[PDB]
């Protein structure tokens, strides 16, 4: 799970918001994005190549906000065999404030 | 500007009263006409800016 898409039209008719983590950055951005119907990324466990695609939007017109950071979602320390992590998020959009 | 500085603009119409600190940059036509109003214009269909 790299992130989320949010909005009211999802197709550059209105504004909409993009959250993603790629192979280095975390990025949050808000534009009239013409998103893809099947937005996704390829790795297949990095078996013979690493990250080399961005299939999420075909265009981004007048982006009114953007922010970026170092890679979020740290992995658990030390490991154990088939041990796993619960990641947990609440999103609210109230008083003009996500 | 004495020629008129028409590069400053406001909104004349909208579906609904917006929420505080919402911001709407839609350029869709406001259908004050009853019938559906495809494309750029029609009877009481308004470019909103
Ligand atoms: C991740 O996406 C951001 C925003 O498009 C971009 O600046 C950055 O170059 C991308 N990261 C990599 C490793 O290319
Ligand atoms: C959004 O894009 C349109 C068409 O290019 C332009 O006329 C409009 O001024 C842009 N809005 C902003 C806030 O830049």
């Amino acid at each position: 799970i790299r992130g989320w898409i949010f909005g009211t039209t999802l197709d550059s008719k209105t504004q909409s918001l993009l959250i993603v983590n790629n192979a280095t950055n975390v990025v949050i951005k808000v534009c009239e994005f013409q998103f893809c119907n099947d937005p996704f990324f390829d790795h297949k466990n990095n078996k013979s190549w690493m990250e080399s695609e961005f299939r999420v939007y075909s265009s981004a017109n007048n982006c009114t906000f953007e922010y970026v950071s170092q890679p979020f979602l740290m992995d658990l320390e030390g490991k154990q065999g088939n041990f796993k992590n619960l990641r947990e998020f609440v999103f609210k959009n109230i008083d003009g404030y996500f | 500007k004495v020629s008129g500085n028409y590069n400053y603009l406001y909104r004349l119409f909208r579906k609904s009263n917006l929420k505080p600190f919402e911001r709407d940059i839609s350029t869709e036509i406001y259908q004050a006409g009853n019938k559906p109003c495809n494309g750029v214009a029609g009877f009481n269909c308004y470019f909103p800016l």
